[PDB]
């Protein structure tokens, strides 16, 4: 039932081009989410001070 | 029991506000002290599950 | 970009700390275990 209502819906607002509704935003890879400030794998005493 | 689905909730953010709030005041890094509030959770898990 | 350099790396000092952590539970265990005996 559920997978039917988003479906049914989902092609509701797609055939409807000119409104705008927000859609899912997903990131572009498997990166960190801020590459400036942290890595992968982290140091127990720290990254910039101990 | 695998039918439990295991995801973020709003009191885990809450936390996770607190512990920023708490690290930017004194000058500390967030994800270090996270990598310790993991190191020590995982002792009281130990030690709950054991007794 | 930039880390600040340490005596140990993060897998040596993870095994530290996991030693240290498991010499700790099982000294708790060994030492309950001496309870409900004598
Ligand atoms: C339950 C977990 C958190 C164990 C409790 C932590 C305490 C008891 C112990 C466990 C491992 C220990 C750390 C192991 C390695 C180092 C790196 C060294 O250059 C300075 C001391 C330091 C930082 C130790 C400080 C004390 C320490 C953090």
């Amino acid at each position: 039932g559920v997978p039917i209502s988003i479906l049914i819906m989902v092609l509701v607002d797609f055939f409807i081009q000119d409104t705008y509704t927000q859609k899912l935003s997903v990131p572009d890879g498997f990166k960190v989410s801020n590459s400036s400030a942290r890595g992968w794998v982290i140091h127990p005493l720290g990254l910039r001070s101990e | 029991q695998p039918l439990l689905v295991v995801g973020f909730s709003g009191p885990l953010l809450v936390f996770e506000e607190a512990f920023f709030s708490f690290c930017e005041t004194n000058g500390l890094e967030y994800i270090v002290g996270r990598v310790w509030i993991g190191f020590w959770l995982i002792l009281l898990v130990v030690l709950v599950v054991a007794f | 970009r930039v880390q600040l350099a340490h005596h140990f790396s993060e897998p040596e000092i993870t095994l530290i700390i996991f030693g240290v952590m498991a010499g700790v539970i099982g000294t708790i265990l060994l030492i309950s275990y001496g309870i409900r005996r004598l």
